[PDB]
């Protein structure tokens, strides 16, 4: 069980929350703020089976959305007058302190 | 297991199919490769599939120290009791430390330049080498740890290696917290959302779940709309550095050889402080270096990062835009006209409905980054609620939050309140002119810059025994 | 996998003029990796791709 | 899930169309608070001897029952404003909502 | 390990150990047997153990129809097209139907009277035989389903078996929801919690999660404190029934032979209407028959149901009393003095602290049932909040809720509103005198009783084609 | 396992006077359970303790 006295964090996050010692610890499931939405109810994502609609409408291919909505000509990029590129890098650095979602290896 | 090369849809693969008349990928039997995220309970007919966080959720500098026990020992210098982190044994950046090298099964940094033979780096997080900008931040915090551990040895010669490593680790974790919640987040959310989702810290609440939420791993990808299409490097006087001053990002991903062999981190850090970030605008969401050419040098085809974000939200079974609006307490548009008012942009609303049919099905990232930015923030209302809600839990729910009573003494708290990222860059590089605070706002040289002197250095006096 | 900077540890274990406390602390570090002798450390570095040619004796 | 339907399915599936297992049978419970186990994830409090819960020893459940729940049954107070059917409808309703399976001997 | 005979604590067992001062079990080497609930994801070192609900959560009469397709077909009469539920072929109750017999390996009902050889019954839920009073209710709803299907056949001769079954099931389900929310829950919660947690029904809300929460499976055991230590049976004049009118409960558990061979369900339903429940009081929580002699006839030792409740909450990893008070927004006592204020009972507060040391550790059922009852209700404020919250989600989150538009016609709803549990007893038994409306309150004969003729039957005219 | 009330369905399957619509639906019911011929149905009833 978690030691009654604690000077430092464990590496894995174990024993931060003493009543529930895995909360925030590593190699644990994500919490869900909303229940998952999957084609079959429990494991297959929307876009898996061809012809299966989502909430009455066909599933848009992600790459199609990306072409029609995200694409823009590179020469017209607007530079943010009030943010440095360090604003961008801290976000990625900070992202990599909070979460990494493993996926299988090739 | 064949996901990178095959296009057939069998587990664990979920490849992205190619639409007709695609600007780049002309063959529709091709695909963009994609591994489904690992389930938390493999093979279950009972549990609704969920995914895993391999990292500690806490803001604890686990990107420096690691989140598993053997890794965390592998990053440490076990040749002596100075409590240091391990450094590279073959190379240096003008004397100063570089990150050690990792020994990977399939090393992708070796493919970016075959003659350089510079593998990927070893940090507490596996993604350290994805961008030399990222690598530079990892290197700078490694150096900050060793600098503190050296300074603490001066004060307390009887402290052994473990005591030194832990105390340095503790401070570095507090600096990542102070920078994040005092300097970074106010500029993401803007002043209004910041008061609402991050009110004034009271104390630790052990009933606050500090776990990362599944949606957060897709919402915090707002940052891809900030990516600039080049890496910028600047000499000691903040002018273009001589080798390659503007490198296309499609030629820096996993390009660890650029840190080792092309001047180190000093020029990258300077271009980060002296270059504007990209502005997210509804008709300029993300650049084609990441939409067309992501990881082009280390794969059979360049990826589409916005598209990956959207497929990933589907892999994780996340609900769509209106369900997250409802969650956040924001109105849920039904019609194109109602969505045009939410987005204050009817042309883009129409495009989203053309694709999705209903705002119920808009993917969270796409709906989130389409929203108009909050005053003095860089996200809209929906993303503000998710990002803010998450970081309040990581603060209130962290027993080791630097401001929680018992973690640090009142004097060490008053000392830590003086730290800042420009100071950290001074103490650990050859850079001698840095950004005025706030570093994330200051972007123009020399107007927004100052000498490494006007800035208060950290006082470790109150760490003596 | 053996890491490159653990090669520096091998030299500290082979240096005859080295603190005995620092050598115990390294042999103990390698023991948690399942490497219980100096030769077994050498062979893991060898198997994981590294140049072991100065230690063949 | 069929877009049109007049009757409940027997398993509860497809009541909720966006998330079609919610309320269906042979699924995990939902957690309104995170669980509290001795090791964080599986062993209940009371399992390993000497292991306290939040700073105090775990009371044997039989001993809580003996010292707090027990009373002389002849003194039972009948409820002037409730019938036994009030009790029994409770049990039946319960059995409409949850059954937590155990392994068989 | 064989949890029912061994006292070794190996999986899947978690037996209750015996205190040294026990009033019944004098051997400390003994134990009360206990099987841990099945985990939703066996042997996982990643997920937090959670438990499984084998039933549909909705208030849909799934204890009559089953919650799995194979079981639900075995409960149907498949020898014609009348849409009926299967009835016992060997026995009847003065002509009326009885539930069919199940075919279990190790049938406990057989152990309660070896010579009768009356097995357990087959119903939608596996616990139908645990108390003959429960069995009675099951039998009653089975006869109602059939009575409706017969009546619908008269109105709609062209309708086939499936339509007749589905249409009667839909009615029985609405009757259970109507009796539950109109008549039962207001008397559990009281008016003030009824307003707070079950406000007027507006409409189906597809964002309400209708799942049973884990803690609800413990909190809703509040009803063990209403249990009377005898089964009463009354004749047609509501007088004690000639054979054994006052049977101890330790001799009726799993005694399905008493239903078949000792008078059927009429004397039991009469005893349930004309006998008061037990009042839960802080000094009279539960009776010795369930605390000492639970399942004494079918088990090596009598179990202790309040003790099982607390062991089970630990098995399920439920938080303690104070965590649930905080969840509900209620004050959280830390000292014995504050607990005394919260319970309005300092003596009880002292006893709990002696056992638990802190209110943080009081098991939820023990805390829940120690609290003083709310006015005109039969739980305290913690249980009211858990129970009320749960039944609101099952109502707002049910797409087939009887008042949701489209499920029943305006006319059908007008007719269903008229149903009552006393009327279903008239239509399906030989009882000609039943309790006045609010059967859950009426408890004394003859003051609280009325002739069946004075009650309106359910009019199925609006079910015609 | 086999249920006691399913013995009455055998009485219907053997009853030569009942209609084939009824017998067909019962043979399907038992077929879904793995009992494809009247010999299989009987032997399942006996196997599981009946007469
Ligand atoms: C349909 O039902 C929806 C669900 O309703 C719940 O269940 C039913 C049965 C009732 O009991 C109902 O009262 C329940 O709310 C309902 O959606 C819900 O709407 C509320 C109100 O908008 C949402 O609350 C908001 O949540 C956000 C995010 O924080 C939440 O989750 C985190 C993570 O778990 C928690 O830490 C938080 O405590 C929240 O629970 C909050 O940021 C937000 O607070 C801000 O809200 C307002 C205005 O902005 C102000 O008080 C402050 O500024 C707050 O800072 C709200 O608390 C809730 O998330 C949402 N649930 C779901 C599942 O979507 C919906 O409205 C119903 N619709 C109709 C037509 O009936
Ligand atoms: C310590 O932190 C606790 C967590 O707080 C959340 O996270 C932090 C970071 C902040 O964002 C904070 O604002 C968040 O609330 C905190 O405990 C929380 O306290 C609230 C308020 O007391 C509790 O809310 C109450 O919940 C009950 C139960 O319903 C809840 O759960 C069900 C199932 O999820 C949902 O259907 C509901 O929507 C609720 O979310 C409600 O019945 C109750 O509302 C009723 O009462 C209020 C007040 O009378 C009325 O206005 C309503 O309309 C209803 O009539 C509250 O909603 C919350 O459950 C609780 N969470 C936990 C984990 O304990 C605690 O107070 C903090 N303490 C300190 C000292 O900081
Ligand atoms: C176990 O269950 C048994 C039932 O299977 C119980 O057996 C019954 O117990 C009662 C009470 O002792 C007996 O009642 C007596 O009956 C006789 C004569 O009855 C005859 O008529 C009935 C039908 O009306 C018939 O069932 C009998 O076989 C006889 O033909 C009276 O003279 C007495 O005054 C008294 O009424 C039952 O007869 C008896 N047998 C049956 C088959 O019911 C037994 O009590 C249970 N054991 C325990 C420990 O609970
Ligand atoms: C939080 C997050 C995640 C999810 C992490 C997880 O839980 O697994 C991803 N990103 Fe994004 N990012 C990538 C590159 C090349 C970047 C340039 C340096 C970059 C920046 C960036 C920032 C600025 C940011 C937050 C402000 C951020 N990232 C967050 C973030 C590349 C990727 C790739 C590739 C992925 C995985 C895509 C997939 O297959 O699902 C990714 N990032 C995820
Ligand atoms: C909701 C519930 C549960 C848990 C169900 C689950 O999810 O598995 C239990 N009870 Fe209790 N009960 C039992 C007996 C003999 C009763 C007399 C007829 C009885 C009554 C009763 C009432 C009135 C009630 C709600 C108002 C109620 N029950 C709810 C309820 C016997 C048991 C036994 C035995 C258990 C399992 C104990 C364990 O091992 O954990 C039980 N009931 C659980
Ligand atoms: C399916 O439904 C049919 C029709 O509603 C049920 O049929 C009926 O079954 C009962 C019991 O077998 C019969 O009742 C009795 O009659 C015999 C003499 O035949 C008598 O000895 C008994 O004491 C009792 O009065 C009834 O005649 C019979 N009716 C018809 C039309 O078949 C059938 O049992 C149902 N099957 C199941 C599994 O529920
Ligand atoms: C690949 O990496 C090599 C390093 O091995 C790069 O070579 C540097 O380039 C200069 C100028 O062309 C050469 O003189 C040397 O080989 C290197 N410089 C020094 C100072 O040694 C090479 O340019 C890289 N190529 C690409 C396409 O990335
Ligand atoms: C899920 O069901 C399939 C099909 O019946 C079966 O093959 C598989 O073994 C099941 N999985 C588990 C974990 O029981
Ligand atoms: C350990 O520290 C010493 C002294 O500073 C240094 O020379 C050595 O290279 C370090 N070892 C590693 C593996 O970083
Ligand atoms: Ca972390
Ligand atoms: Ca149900
Ligand atoms: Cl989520
Ligand atoms: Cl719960």
């Amino acid at each position: 069980t978690c030691p009654e006295q604690d000077k430092y964090r464990t590496i894995t996050g174990m024993c931060n929350n003493r009543r529930s010692p895995t909360l925030g610890a590593s190699n644990r499931a994500f919490v869900r703020w909303l229940p998952a939405e999957y084609e079959d109810g429990f494991s297959l994502p929307y876009g898996w089976t061809p012809g299966v609609k989502r909430n009455g409408f066909p599933v848009a291919l992600a790459r199609a959305v990306s072409n029609e909505i995200v694409r823009f000509p590179t020469d017209q990029l607007t530079p943010d007058q009030e943010r440095s590129l360090m604003f961008m890098q801290w976000g990625q650095l900070l992202d990599h302190d909070l979460d990494f979602t493993p996926e299988p290896a090739a | 297991v064949n996901c990178e090369t095959s296009c057939v849809q069998q587990p664990p693969c979920f490849p992205l199919k190619i639409p007709p008349n695609d600007p780049r990928i002309k063959n529709q039997a091709d695909c963009i490769p994609f591994f489904r995220s690992c389930p938390a309970c493999p093979g279950s007919n009972i549990t609704i599939r969920n995914q895993i966080n391999a990292l500690t959720s806490f803001v604890d500098a686990s990107m420096v120290y690691g989140s598993e026990e053997p890794l965390a020992r592998n990053l440490r210098n076990m040749s002596n009791q100075l409590g240091l982190l391990a450094v590279n044994q073959r190379f240096q950046d003008n004397g100063r430390a570089l990150l050690p090298f990792d020994n990977l099964h399939d090393d992708p940094c070796l493919l970016t330049n075959r003659s350089a033979r510079i593998p990927c780096f070893l940090a507490g997080d596996t993604r350290s080498s994805e961008m030399p900008e990222l690598t530079s931040m990892h290197t700078l915090l490694l150096r900050e740890h060793n600098r503190l551990a050296t300074e603490l040895k001066s004060l307390n010669p009887r402290w052994d290696g473990e005591r030194l490593y832990q105390e340095a680790r503790k401070i570095v974790g507090a600096m990542v917290q102070i920078i994040t919640y005092r300097d970074y987040l106010p500029l993401v959310l803007g002043p209004t959302a910041m008061r609402k989702y991050l009110p004034t810290y009271r104390s630790y609440n052990d009933s606050v779940d500090p776990r990362i939420a599944n949606v957060f791993t897709n919402a915090f990808r707002y940052g891809h709309t900030l990516i600039q299409p080049f890496m910028f490097r600047l000499d000691n006087r903040y002018q273009p550095m001589e080798p390659n001053p503007r490198v296309p990002l499609s030629r820096v991903f996993f390009a660890s050889w650029r840190v080792v062999l092309e001047g180190g981190i000093d020029p990258i850090l300077r271009g980060l402080m002296a270059t504007p970030a990209k502005l997210n605008r509804q008709n300029q969401i993300a650049v084609d270096e990441i939409r067309e050419r992501l990881f082009e040098q280390v794969m059979r085809i360049g990826l589409d990062l916005p598209a990956l974000n959207m497929q990933r939200s589907r892999d994780h079974g996340l609900p769509g835009y209106n369900a997250w609006r409802r969650f956040c307490g924001l109105p849920q548009p039904e019609t194109v006209g109602q969505l045009g008012t939410v987005l204050r942009n009817l042309k883009l609303a129409r495009k989203l409905m053309e694709q999705y049919g209903t705002p119920n099905n808009i993917d969270i990232w796409m709906g989130g980054v389409s929203e108009p930015l909050k005053r003095k923030g860089r996200v809209g209302p929906l993303l503000a609620c998710i990002i803010g809600t998450q970081f309040r839990k990581l603060r209130d729910g962290d027993r080791f939050w630097w401001e929680n009573e018992g973690v640090f003494s009142m004097q060490q708290r008053q000392a830590l309140a003086q730290i800042s990222l420009p100071r950290i860059i001074c103490d650990n590089t050859g850079i001698t002119t840095v950004s005025k605070n706030n570093i994330f706002m200051s972007n123009s040289y020399p107007r927004d810059f100052v000498n490494c002197s006007t800035l208060p250095a950290l006082n470790l006096a109150s760490w003596r025994e | 996998n053996f890491l490159e900077h653990e090669l520096s540890y091998i030299d500290v274990l082979l240096d005859k003029n080295a603190d005995q406390a620092t050598k115990d602390n390294l042999r103990s570090y390698f023991a948690d990796k399942g490497l219980h002798s100096i030769k077994d450390i050498i062979n893991k570095a060898k198997q994981d791709g590294f140049d072991v040619s100065k230690y063949e004796h």
